[PDB]
RNA sequence: AUGUUU
RNA sequence: CGCGGGGUGGAGCAGCCCGGUAGCUCGUCGGGCUCAUAACCCGAAGGUCGUCGGUUCAAAUCCGGCCCCCGCAACCA
RNA sequence: GCGGAUUUAGCUCAGUUGGGAGAGCGCCAGACUGAAGAUCUGGAGGUCCUGUGUUCGAUCCACAGAAUUCGCACCA
RNA sequence: GGUUGCGGCCAUAUCUACCAGAAAGCACCGUUUCCCGUCCGAUCAACUGUAGUUAAGCUGGUAAGAGCCUGACCGAGUAGUGUAGUGGGUGACCAUACGCGAAACUCAGGUGCUGCAAUCU
RNA sequence: GAGAACAGAAAUCUCCAGUAGAACAAAAGGGUAAAAGCCCCCUUGAUUUUGAUUUUCAGUGUGAAUACAAACCAUGAAAGU
RNA sequence: AAGCUCGUAUCAGUUUUAUGAGGUAAAGCGAAUGAUUAGAGGUUCCGGGGUCGAAAUGACCUUGACCUAUUCUCAAACUUUAAAUAUGUAAGAAGUCCUUGUUACUUAAUUGAACGUGGACAUUUGAAUGAAGAGCUUUUAGUGGGCCAUUUUUGGUAAGC
């Protein structure tokens, strides 16, 4: 018969990063998660305690409670044609804080004092992210760069 | 060379190491995590740990924090101190832990502005209680006893050195059945005998026992006692004064550091072998292989 | 010019493997507690395998470990009754040394038909100053190669020693 | 009987090798992979012929073994047993499956038609890419036509396009002929077995001057 | 007679038919995991709170 | 009471 | 679930029906008789009474649980 | 082809709980007889159906086969 | 700069074989009355810092060292792969277009960095 | 691997190497080395109350599990569990 | 279908940037596991046999069984490595910054946690593109035999299976 358990179809999702096996390290424990903070899952296979389910690995969210060794999660889950809010208990080994906004505060920062120097200097702020623009013109010199010619190659079979 | 020396290119592969403090055979990490890992609804609250450690000729008496950088200091306090507190014998025994011990709740108690209040057990009689909480004041500062890899034994010294620490003043939790004294076939500790531990009233009795007996083991242990005119009567005042001169000044006078750091950085400069360079290597790979110029 | 290289007994096993747990079982640890002077420690068999009617966990074997001058005496009294002549094949690669006696009652006590006749296993571990670093449980480490032992090493200290001599390769 | 081979001819299941999940594997009709002089050094034999499969395919080990006596018997008939190594450089690891259908009248009283149709161990294929060697023989450059000829036997007992390619290799090393010439006058080449060893500037100084006395 | 078993056919065109959407996000979101000590003390703050910003306006 | 062949 | 009955040497039974104590036959072994065998005669060996606990100046026995076998009777998740 | 069974000294068989390969009929040898048969003693006899793995070992715990057989194989 | 206590990252730190280590520290080391634990004071406990040593631990250096780490217009824009055609081919499969893009291999470099506190010729 | 009477190829004793090539009840997978394995000591957190949450999912039930709260305990020197 | 609340507007089967997760394609086996071809050197203390050896492995011939360095070929239920496609999150006023009020929680401690009062920042309020707008509710029909094509793919020799 089929066999859909709580841990099916984890056996190289919840492996353990060959020779990173043993003991969690202890910055993983000294980490501290506020309610709010954006944590990203992916649960360590050594901890078998308050392991968030296969579904949830490499899924971020928001912590919503902070308990003694664990935190609440705030999951929205994709259910039929919309999202259920889902609350997930993980122990911190699970968890880790996510980058996902550490470059969007800094750049918060970067703007907002931009924008100061900007009503102290002058009028010019341009705060907002460009995508990648089209080359503008440019001159390519031959000094020491004059081009060499190349050919298609004859077959040939060298085994 | 040997057919189990000299291991296979795939186990050197696929070897992991432990980690570095596991590999120094100093740091238990199993321990370290209960001991280290904080409540998480509390988001700043530093565990401190009263780590006691004991070396040859030392005792290592410290405060510490975690942090992810690293293990951070609150206070210090070390066996080579108690000379300034006129202990200069036996900077090892049961005695010395419990005075480092008192020294560093009394510092630390200093140092976070708490030395009035909670003044611990003055009049210490070898019985066992905690330092209680005030009414309507701050709470006690609350450590944790580390003894890293040393072993859970009734009577050790890492033990006195809790002792001392909790007559100091800090609220280091903590049960009666480890302190000497302790009875294993009752469950009730014995304070005259710990209150001897305290003092030195072990180190006293096997003074006058090796005086009233050989006297050849007497001369060679001990010396430093008879070099300096100390007898074991005078042990238990030794450790009281001792005791109040620590609670009359525990600030931690520093050494005067002669010889600046950077002349002794300099010092031990030139007794340091410098790594050779690659084309110094490359020289001798040179110099190796023309040494072949036949077959040698 | 070697400071402390000095090797030096660690201990020795005296060794009775009885083939059975009855009675034959308690006089040879009486044997062995008697030259010993220490209450030995009971060998349980781990198989069940053939040709001994042995059992796991039935207590076949009896041994005693004996450190210092009792060691280097019990060491010597049984190196009486080799004539202080051992084979060089009963020395290991890695510094020890044993051999066997049988009619143990030629030393010390007599026959004593209570006792019985048991043969006697002596096994010597021999190691220099600073054996501690592999056994102390904070900073175990592993002791150099010039300070390990070695079985030139073993046989030359037990020819210096003893005044004895070692047999054909 | 045996099922033609246009049944197995092509890659349509997953690799099945024999193991722990199959444990009722038949015997690959090829179990000798190399002959001839195969204790031959390598400076004996510097040409180099292959046989190379041009199809993404999979080779019978009847087909396998055919081919391999065919070409073996040849060469060894007209040059001498002694004058070529051929290697055969595909093994047959995967099994190919058989559902076994009873032919008789009234077969369908009593079979399950394609009910439990999973099938049992037929024989075994190796699984071929386009490019992938078959054979290699190595000899003298004086035996290049009996080799070349051969292989060209050794071909009609395979299915697919195949392809006798002279390699600039010399021998079975992976090093072009002028390439192995110079580091033989440099000396950087000791002879091991029916194989070489090469010096490399790599690793314990003492070793490499034990080995290879090119100093 | 046997008839089809599963297909996930056609059902991401249903679900995209009405959309998948977003569940809605509200400021304020509900403390129902929240850690009942916290909640507990919580309630206690926010009345004191109340009162005090009630009291102080003068 | 029974005890087979030569 | 209920009521009962039975378990004893290798095998079949008594002794149980209120503690004075393990027996009968076949079977095994040794000897005897016979020219030999069977019968016969004299010995020896063989259970400690289905497993435990309970009450007894000293229980296979009397009592209470439990294992196996059989008969009858009963049956709303 | 399905569902089952069994495979042990020459024959019938007992093993088997991760005991330990054994008993009768055979054979041999010695008894008895004048000599046979019958009996009565003692002994040998297997590399446990084959090959590979897991156990400290293995008929026995333990995989892919092989052999011998019993039941079913139906509705047109 | 050395060393120690606690550490962070957890081999650039590991492994093998030699060599060196001033000062301090660490260490080995000496003892068994006491607390304590063992068959054995070997481990563990306690005592001394005295009787001795850097022999070992430890630290550092060395090695065309093993491993590990880093980088590469090295292999290789290769393998693979998203999208496209009323492309080729009986087929197996393959080519082309717009994109993404490895791994092995080869070569070169490197062999712990660092935090808190204490201490040191 | 090297050593010790009987004792060999398997018994008991000793050392060295040994990243787990063992063990963790069972199927397989994952996980685990001063441990999650072996041995020892103490115990009943295999307890009470009613909620929340994850998987299966209709975001129903059941099973299983996670993290807390309020008690009473166990263990340890303790952090903790 | 009925609509309702709004519509400075909301969001998206899409891209970009930033940051995660994965173990498939590929690749690897002189890297673990399992397979697998061949030769070479050490193991006679290699398991040893033949033959002597008066006999010992002692001298050889040598079948192996290991170890060492190589070698040919493989894995859906192997793997160090590891794509492409697909996939989670974020790109702000429900934000950021500064000061300090509540608590029976927490801290050695106004220490922290959460919720706050007050104050400052609108041209690009912090990527692109689009937006017959967005959000919300009720109630009901039919359906709950499917099939085909490219691509990935399982069983099967194969099938318009
Ligand atoms: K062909
Ligand atoms: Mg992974
Ligand atoms: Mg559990
Ligand atoms: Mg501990
Ligand atoms: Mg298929
Ligand atoms: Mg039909
Ligand atoms: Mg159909
Ligand atoms: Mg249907
Ligand atoms: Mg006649
Ligand atoms: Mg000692
Ligand atoms: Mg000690
Ligand atoms: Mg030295
Ligand atoms: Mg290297
Ligand atoms: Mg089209
Ligand atoms: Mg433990
Ligand atoms: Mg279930
Ligand atoms: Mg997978
Ligand atoms: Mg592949
Ligand atoms: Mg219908």
């Amino acid at each position: 018969g089929k066999s859909h358990g709580y841990r099916s179809r984890t056996r190289y999702m919840f492996q353990r990063d060959f020779r990173k096996h043993g003991a969690v390290h202890l910055s993983t424990y000294l980490k501290v998660y506020k309610v709010g903070d954006i944590v990203d899952i992916k649960a360590n296979g050594s901890i078998q305690k308050g392991m968030p389910h296969k579904f949830y690995q490499g899924k971020t969210g928001v912590v919503y409670n902070v308990t003694k060794s664990s935190v609440g999660v705030i999951i929205n889950k994709m259910v039929g044609n919309r999202y259920l809010e889902k609350r997930l208990n993980l122990r911190v080994e699970h968890i880790k804080h996510s980058k996902c906004r550490q470059e969007f505060l800094e750049r918060v920062k970067a703007n907002a004092a931009k924008r100061a120097e900007a009503k102290a200097q002058g009028v010019a702020v341009q705060l907002k992210r460009q995508p990648a623009q089209p080359r503008e013109s440019r001159i390519v010199s031959t000094e020491g760069n004059v081009p060499q010619t190349l050919a298609p190659v004859p077959y040939e079979t060298f085994i | 060379a040997f057919q189990k020396d000299a291991k296979s290119s795939a186990y050197s592969s696929r070897f992991q190491t432990p980690f570095r403090r596991r590999r120094e055979g100093k740091t238990d990490y199993y321990q370290r995590k209960r001991l280290v890992t904080q409540h998480k609804a509390k988001y700043n609250t530093p565990k401190y740990r009263l780590v006691v450690r004991f070396t040859n000729k030392d005792i290592i008496c410290q405060i510490i924090s975690s942090t992810i950088t690293g293990d951070v200091v609150l206070a210090a306090a070390y066996s080579h101190e108690l000379p300034r507190y006129g202990i200069t014998h036996g900077l090892t025994n049961w005695a010395a832990a419990y005075a480092t011990g008192l020294l560093i709740a009394r510092r630390t108690l200093q140092k976070l502005g708490l030395d009035e209040t909670y003044k611990g057990v003055e009049e210490v009689e070898g019985e066992y209680e905690l330092t209680e909480a005030v009414e309507d004041g701050p709470r006690p500062f609350k450590v944790f006893l580390d003894i890293g890899l040393q072993r859970t034994t009734t009577g050790a010294r890492v033990f006195g050195a809790l002792k001392g620490a909790s007559d100091g003043g800090l609220y280091v939790p903590h049960s009666e059945n480890r302190f000497p004294g302790w009875d294993f076939e009752t469950e009730e500790i014995d304070p005259e005998l710990l209150r001897s531990y305290i003092f030195g009233g072990h180190v006293s009795q096997y003074m006058e026992e090796l005086a009233d007996d050989d006297e050849e083991r007497f001369s060679e242990l001990f010396k430093g006692y008879l070099a300096d005119d100390i007898d074991a009567d005078s042990l238990e005042d030794i450790y009281t004064s001792a005791h109040e001169a620590i609670r009359a000044d525990p600030a931690f006078k520093p050494t005067e550091k002669k010889f600046t750091k950077e002349q002794y950085a300099a010092e031990s400069k030139k007794y340091r072998q410098t790594k050779l360079s690659k084309e110094e290597r490359a020289a001798r790979v040179a110099a190796k292989i023309a040494a072949l110029a036949g077959q040698q | 010019q070697n400071p402390m290289r000095d090797l030096k007994i660690e201990k020795l096993v005296l060794n009775i493997s009885v083939g059975e747990s009855g009675d034959r079982l308690t006089r040879a640890s009486k044997v062995l507690e008697q030259l010993s002077g220490q209450t030995p420690v009971q060998s349980k068999a781990r198989y069940t395998v053939r040709t001994f009617g042995i059992r796991r966990n039935e207590k076949i074997a009896v041994h005693v470990t004996v450190r210092g001058p009792k060691a280097e005496e019990i060491l010597e009294r049984g190196l009486k009754v080799k004539e202080y002549q051992l084979r060089d094949r009963n020395f290991s690669a890695t510094g020890n040394f044993g051999f066997g006696i049988d009619e143990h009652i030629d030393l010390g006590i007599k026959y004593d038909p209570s006792i019985g006749i048991f043969g006697m296993d002596f096994y010597v571990v021999m190691n220099r100053p600073g054996a501690r670093v592999t056994r102390r449980k904070r900073c175990k480490g592993t002791v150099g190669n010039s300070h390990k032992t070695t079985k030139e090493d073993t046989v030359s200290w037990f020819k210096q020693k003893y005044d004895a001599d070692v047999l054909d390769k | 009987a045996r099922r033609p081979a246009r049944c197995y001819r092509y890659q349509k299941n997953k690799p099945y090798p024999k193991s722990r999940y199959n444990r009722a594997v038949p015997d690959s009709k090829i179990r000798i992979y190399d002959l001839g002089k195969k204790k031959a050094t390598v400076d004996e034999f510097p040409l180099c012929v292959h046989l190379v499969s041009n199809e993404l395919e999979q080779l019978s080990s009847e087909a396998l073994e055919a081919a391999r006596i065919c070409a073996n018997k040849y060469m060894t008939t007209v040059s001498g047993r002694d004058a070529f190594h051929l290697r055969v450089r595909v093994h047959p690891f995967h099994v190919l499956r058989i559902n076994k259908m009873l032919s008789c009248a009234g077969a369908d009283r009593l079979q399950q038609g394609m009910r439990g149709a999973w099938g049992k161990p037929h024989g075994l294929a190796a699984r071929v890419d386009i490019g992938q060697i078959i054979f290699s023989v190595r000899t003298k450059d004086s035996n290049k036509d009996v080799v070349v000829e051969g292989l060209r036997r050794a071909r009609y007992k395979f299915p697919g396009q195949q392809k006798i390619i002279l390699s600039k290799k010399w021998g079975f090393t992976n090093l072009d002929r002028p390439e192995y010439l110079k580091k033989r006058e440099a000396g950087e080449v000791k002879d091991d077995g029916a194989f070489v060893k090469f010096l490399s500037k790599k690793g314990s100084l003492e070793n490499n001057i034990r080995e290879f006395p090119e100093y | 007679a046997k008839s089809k078993n599963h297909t996930a056919h056609n059902q991401t065109r249903k679900a995209h038919r009405n959309g998948i959407k977003k569940p809605k996000t509200y400021k304020y979101p509900s403390l129902k995991g929240v850690d009942p000590k916290f909640r507990r003390n919580h309630k206690h703050a926010l009345h004191g709170t109340a009162k005090a910003l009630a009291a102080a306006k003068k």
